[PDB]
């Protein structure tokens, strides 16, 4: 169980760690988060009390280094940093733990929610989508645009998600126009899975990463990516049975975790109605269809 | 964006554009089977591709053999239309290729877009107008070449005859749309108006009769009356 210490909390802020959150009062003696489960990526995220604009945060994996948070009064945000002096870090942590000024990652033992939301998300793959090679952790915020959003303006600050475009030469083989548009299996299985992603584990991971950034930061381009990756599978007549069964589990946990009062903005009516009721896979997502119908029957 | 009343004069500027109408591509007769069920029999169709500035009509005849053994024919028909329009564009010299293709039905947008991916600079546009191009098969010479076809064939016509020698494209298109609206609303009456006088003939190389300017005014008024009349006989006004 690892720890992310905080130097201090000089401004009042709501702090999230994965699906949990707590409010820290201005200058409240707070020194970080302990008992973080090893084996998963994590996200530590922030919303200032004065400016609910700009949710922002950091994806990290405590196996890759010792990370801490420190407020920067010039740039006006909580910044993640790496401490390279291993013994300095252990001594800081042990002192803050002895003084009981650390919130405890509050995982229930029955609860596999975080695993289920991050099964195929890796820190090495997150760094290939969020490019800042000098750091081992990755910053994301509400405003960052995607490569595809920019094609339609600061490149270093972009989410490089694999661009999916159903009316593009990449998606449509010459001479198979109608075939490939109405049945996207070629594009899913050959172009994306065999050619770009490399396996389904990587396709599921970017789809999971897209969802988490949409949910935690309200990142609009991330939501677009999540839905595009769902639609590409549901609109393929030929999908390996193991991928369909896994997709159903993935989406079930995403829909289960979504805050009810954000569904209006985070869920695209057209994609979900098409996917659950019209597409080739309309009958292959039993768990997802049951939770969607019992939790958001209005959208449908 | 969409083509409507507000941007109507754009049809007659000097940027090459084509209308594509697919309403006569897939044509069937519905009939009963010996067992008392219903079946369809396809008949030859056509794609109506028209340059509104010049009158040049590219009439691609769709022979019933293209449907043999195929499923979901109404959907296929849109993709077949898009395939043939794309093939036509590719066949034209670069300086003759359109800058815009306006589809008369919005369901043609995605099929045409996908087939024209190789032409990113050709805009594919819908229209808010309810244009009467379905009535093209009420022009006797066009219907005749479609029904006689025994194989796929492209036939070129000028749908304006020689009108552009005397009138502008705007006026020619307006006359065409009036004639076709009349043929669509009451084909028999409309054809009575056009051929009533045995002394006005259709030249071998033309589609419509050889009316003088004055006779065209009389004809055009008669077509308007019909379209209003029928609008009464239909709405009881
Ligand atoms: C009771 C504390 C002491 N000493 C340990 N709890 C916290 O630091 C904390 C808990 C919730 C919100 C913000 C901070
Ligand atoms: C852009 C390609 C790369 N790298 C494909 N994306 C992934 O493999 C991936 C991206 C994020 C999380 C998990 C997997």
């Amino acid at each position: 169980m690892n720890t992310v210490p905080f130097t201090s909390a000089p401004i009042e802020v709501t702090i999230g760690i994965d699906q949990y959150s707590f409010n820290v009062k201005e200058n409240q003696p707070f020194h970080g988060i302990k008992d973080i489960p090893i084996g998963h990526v994590h996200v530590i995220h922030f919303q200032h009390a004065d400016n609910s604009s700009m949710r922002y945060g950091y994806w990290f994996d405590c196996r890759m280094g010792n990370f801490y948070i420190q407020y920067d009064p010039k740039d006006g945000l909580y910044k993640m940093m790496e401490e390279r002096d291993g013994a300095k870090f252990e001594n800081i942590v042990h002192n803050f733990k002895e003084r009981q000024m650390m919130v405890s990652y509050p995982k229930i033992d029955e609860d596999d929610t975080w695993y289920n939301l991050t099964e195929f998300v890796q820190m090495d793959k997150i760094r290939k989508i969020v490019r800042k090679d000098e750091n081992q952790f990755s910053y994301v915020d509400s405003s960052m645009t995607t490569v595809q959003e920019n094609e339609l303006s600061d490149p270093a600050h972009s989410l490089n998600y694999t661009v999916i475009n159903f009316k593009s030469r990449e998606a449509i083989r010459p001479g198979h126009e109608m075939e490939d548009f109405l049945d996207k299996s070629y594009y899913l299985n050959t172009v994306m899975l065999q050619g770009i992603f490399k396996n389904s584990s990587n396709y599921f991971g970017e789809l999971q990463f897209a969802f988490l950034n949409a949910m935690f930061f309200g990142n609009y381009g991330s939501s677009l990516q999540w839905h595009a990756m769902i639609e590409l599978i549901c609109s393929s007549a030929t999908v390996p049975k193991h991928m369909l069964d896994k997709l159903d589990e993935i989406l079930y946990y995403q829909i289960k975790t979504l805050p009810e009062q954000y569904s209006d903005i985070l869920l695209n009516e057209r994609v979900w109605n098409i996917c659950l009721y019209s597409s080739f896979q309309k009958n292959s997502l039993h768990n997802t269809e049951k939770i969607m119908e019992n939790k958001y029957p209005e959208l449908l | 964006g969409a083509m409507n009343s507000s941007n109507y004069a754009e049809l007659f500027n000097n940027d090459i554009k084509l209308f594509v109408d697919d309403t006569n591509v897939y044509r069937v007769t519905v009939h009963k089977t010996f067992e008392g069920n219903v079946a369809t029999k396809a008949i030859n169709g056509c794609i109506f591709t028209l340059n509104p500035k010049t009158g040049h009509l590219f009439l691609k005849i769709i022979h019933t053999s293209v449907w043999a053994g195929q499923k979901r024919l109404s959907q296929l028909a849109k993709w077949k239309t898009a395939e043939e329009v794309s093939a036509l564009v590719r066949s034209l010299p670069k300086e003759e290729q359109p800058k815009q293709i306006i589809v008369t039905r919005k369901a043609m947008l995605d099929p045409l877009e996908v087939h024209m991916l190789d032409f990113p600079n050709i805009a594919i546009r819908p229209t808010e107008l309810r244009l009467p191009f379905s009535a093209a098969m009420s022009i006797d010479k066009l219907s005749d070449v479609v029904m006689k076809a025994t194989e796929p064939q492209m036939v070129l016509f000028n749908i304006y005859d020689d009108w552009l020698d005397r009138i502008s494209s705007y006026t020619a298109f307006s006359r065409l749309t009036l004639l076709l609206r009349a043929l669509k609303t009451n084909e028999e009456s409309a054809k009575m108006i056009l051929l009533s006088d045995p002394t006005i003939t259709i030249k071998s190389y033309h589609l419509w009769p050889s009316f003088t300017d004055e006779q065209w005014i009389t004809i055009e008024s008669q077509m308007r009356d019909l379209i209003l009349t029928e609008y009464g006989r239909k709405y009881n006004v």
